[PDB]
């Protein structure tokens, strides 16, 4: 199960710049065998680090690696530009969550000044001083058509790059069978809806007002022996990704106890 | 050239009044300050309003407009006195924000040289024109300064619907001219009817003139 | 105003009326190049005419500015007909500090070519009082606003005319005039003078009408 990585992170380069690809399996003392397959072919290389001294047009294109594993690397797609500026991604393709670098990267290194970045057509930030861009936390709001725009001499333009953002589960629904407000002494049930697994175990969290219910090593539920009048208000479970890489947190749903 | 070159900020463009607001006492006359490039994350704008040094209030603001690229737009109309644009009183507008090292100072003022009268000749039409369905009226106004100004055709009391006028024109003696071209039905004009040319400039009695047309035997 | 570091500007140039007007002058189209380093001077000319490539190009040679940057220039000699008949000109740049070449076309303005109509204009009566009058040229119904007007008298030009730029009518063709001015001396002894006109939708690309008043 190979997987492919570049030293420059960047996807799309201009000519003449460095970018070596390295194939890598979490193996210390891993043989030294690979597979490149370049728009569905196989390239004579072996080295698992794919070093390019002097990039080309013909360079460009779709990248694969097989290293000593059953299957193959996932294909990824390089491209090499001319112009005046462009703009760099990280990433072309990838879920909401994951981090995202960007780059509106001038030739030769020239310096740039009033540097705009675009995402579907909306400037979002503008940059005095020529600066990277990352999300710490994407989403499918991310996703679209960026651009970038800047001052050298005159207001040049980067070419537009699709990234795609895929989204795991939609957002959860706390259902509750009654509406608010309610009898005094009840036992409640609240069901958090999902339904629906992406293709792992759930951390659950209820809390009351802008205090908190419990917090320790929480479950999915509570039940209220007694449901009183000071119970009325506004309840809310929570979902995050194992990691806490992915975490959402819910909108506030009324239950009003009357007693 | 108040172009004071220095590195990569917001900028500002000042800018000055429409003449017809000079001209006018029943129109409010305008400077204008422009800023450019002010980020989301400092969009606090300071304004001073230096007027030949001394700092005035009363500056205004209309509502700060998102541009399509996210930059915001700012404008400060300062509102003027007609007496005091004519005689070449400075407007210098000052521009604060913490992102700026160091302060603006635009500069603004009446543009210099000496205010010449216009002269006012009214032309008809060459005879050769008379042979066609519409007519050609001209006005010439030359010998002006500056070249700012405001010009109108009128009619019975109204202003023509069909006139045209030429950018000011620099002449060879330094001041400027122009013409403007007022077209008309031929009936009209064989009917007698009188047009006016009407010019609003600085230099001017009461910053206005016009020349009336009819036929003069002698 | 050199700014951050880019490059070198591409404009292009149409000729100038008058040779496009005189046979006995040769029209041009002018590439001009500027913000050329010392460092990076070779420039790469193609001339696509109408698509077409051509060689028969004129490079002239590179000045100095003081910025150190050269104004490089390629002439096109073009045959007058051609230019009228609407053919389109591409002009092609390529340099080494050009990641891309750089593309410039130009042609005549599009629409059917009207004929000005010419009527000529004494002074006004008001002016007759000064020591200087104004001589008017009314040029009206003329398409493309590409033009060339002057005065002459007893044979001989005028050494003090003032041409107005062109101004677009409400007919959405373009009118002007043309100021000569002439001392009042001049005027009632009653030489007689011309405003000579040159334009594609002229008969021989000409016209020209006097002006003379005088005790009938
Ligand atoms: C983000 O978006 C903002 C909006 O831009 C919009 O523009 C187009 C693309 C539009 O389709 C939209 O999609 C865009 O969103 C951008 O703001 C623009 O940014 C530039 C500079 O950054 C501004 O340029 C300045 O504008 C003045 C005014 O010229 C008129 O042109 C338009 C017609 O109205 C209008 O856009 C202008 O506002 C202005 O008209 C005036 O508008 C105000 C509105 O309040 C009215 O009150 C006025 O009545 C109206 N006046 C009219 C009409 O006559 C322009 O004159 C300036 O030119 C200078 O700037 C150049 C520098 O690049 C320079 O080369 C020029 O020479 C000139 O500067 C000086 O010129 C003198 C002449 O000799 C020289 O002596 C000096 O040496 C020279 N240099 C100096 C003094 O430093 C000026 O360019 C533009 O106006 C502004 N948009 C609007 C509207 O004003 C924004 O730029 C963009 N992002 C970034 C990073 O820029
Ligand atoms: C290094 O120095 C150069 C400056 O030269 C030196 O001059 C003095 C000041 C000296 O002391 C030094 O200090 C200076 O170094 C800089 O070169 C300049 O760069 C700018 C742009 O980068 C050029 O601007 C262009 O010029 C045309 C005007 O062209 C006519 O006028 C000039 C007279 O020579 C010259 O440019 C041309 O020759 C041409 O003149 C004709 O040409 C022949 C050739 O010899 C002559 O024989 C003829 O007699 C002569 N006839 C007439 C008439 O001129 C200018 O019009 C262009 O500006 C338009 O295009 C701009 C592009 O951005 C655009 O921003 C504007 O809108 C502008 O307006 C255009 O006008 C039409 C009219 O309708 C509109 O329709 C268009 O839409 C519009 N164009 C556009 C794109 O919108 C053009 O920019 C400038 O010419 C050039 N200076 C020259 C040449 O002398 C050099 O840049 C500098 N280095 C750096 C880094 O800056």
């Amino acid at each position: 199960k190979a997987v492919i990585k570049l030293q420059p992170p960047w996807v799309s380069v201009f000519q003449e710049e460095s970018v070596t690809l390295h194939c890598e399996v979490p193996h210390l003392p891993g043989s030294s065998s690979t597979q490149w397959f370049l728009n569905g072919t196989a390239i004579q290389t072996s080295t698992p680090t794919y070093h390019i001294t002097s990039a080309s047009e013909d360079d460009s294109g779709e990248y694969r690696c097989q290293r000593g594993l059953s299957g193959r690397s996932d294909p990824i797609q390089l491209e090499v530009h001319r112009g005046w500026l462009l703009l760099q991604v990280s990433s072309r393709v990838l879920t909401e969550g994951e981090p995202l670098a960007l780059r509106c990267h001038a030739w030769k290194d020239k310096l740039v000044y009033n540097v705009l970045y675009y995402r579907n057509g909306k400037a979002f930030k503008f940059f005095h001083w020529n600066s990277n861009l990352t999300i710490l936390k994407t989403n499918m709001s991310h996703s679209g058509t960026y651009h970038c725009s800047g001052m050298g001499k005159h207001r040049y333009t980067s070419a537009g790059i699709s990234v795609t953002v895929k989204e795991l589960f939609p957002a959860p629904v706390l259902t509750a069978s009654v509406t608010s407000p309610l009898l005094e002494g009840t036992p409640v049930t609240l069901s958090c809806e999902t339904k629906l697994l992406l293709q792992l175990q759930l951390y659950f969290s209820f809390y009351m007002g802008s205090k908190t219910l419990r917090g320790r090593d929480t479950s999915s539920e509570y039940q209220i022996l007694t449901a009183r009048r000071e119970d009325s208000g506004l309840y809310w479970c929570e979902a995050a990704t194992e990691d806490g890489n992915v975490l959402k947190r819910s909108p506030e749903l009324e239950l009003q106890v009357l007693g | 050239c108040p172009a004071p070159e220095l590195l990569g900020g917001p900028s500002v463009f000042l800018f000055p009044p429409k003449p017809k607001d000079t001209l006018m006492i029943s129109r409010t006359p305008e400077v204008t300050c422009v800023v450019v490039d002010v980020s989301h994350e400092d969009p606090e704008v300071k304004f001073n309003w230096y007027v030949d040094g001394v700092e005035v209030h009363n500056a205004k603001t209309k509502p700060r407009e998102e541009q399509y690229n996210s930059t915001y737009r700012v404008v400060s109309v300062l509102t003027v006195l007609h007496q005091d644009w004519l005689n070449g009183k400075e407007y210098k507008c000052k521009v604060s924000n913490k992102a700026l090292p160091a302060p603006i100072e635009k500069t603004i003022s009446k543009a210099k040289g000496q205010p010449r009268e216009p002269q006012v000749y009214t032309l008809p039409p060459s005879r050769d024109e008379l042979t066609k369905n519409q007519v050609s009226l001209t006005c010439l106004v030359k010998g002006f300064y500056p070249s700012d100004i405001a010009v109108e055709w009128e009619s019975n009391g109204q202003p023509e619907n069909n006139y045209k006028t030429t950018p000011p024109v620099l002449d060879s003696d330094g001041s400027f001219f122009l013409y403007s071209k007022l077209t008309v039905d031929k009936s009209r004009w064989q009917q007698g009817n009188v047009f006016s040319c009407s010019v609003m400039h600085e230099a001017l009695h009461n910053h206005y003139t016009q020349k009336s047309l009819s036929l003069s035997p002698g």
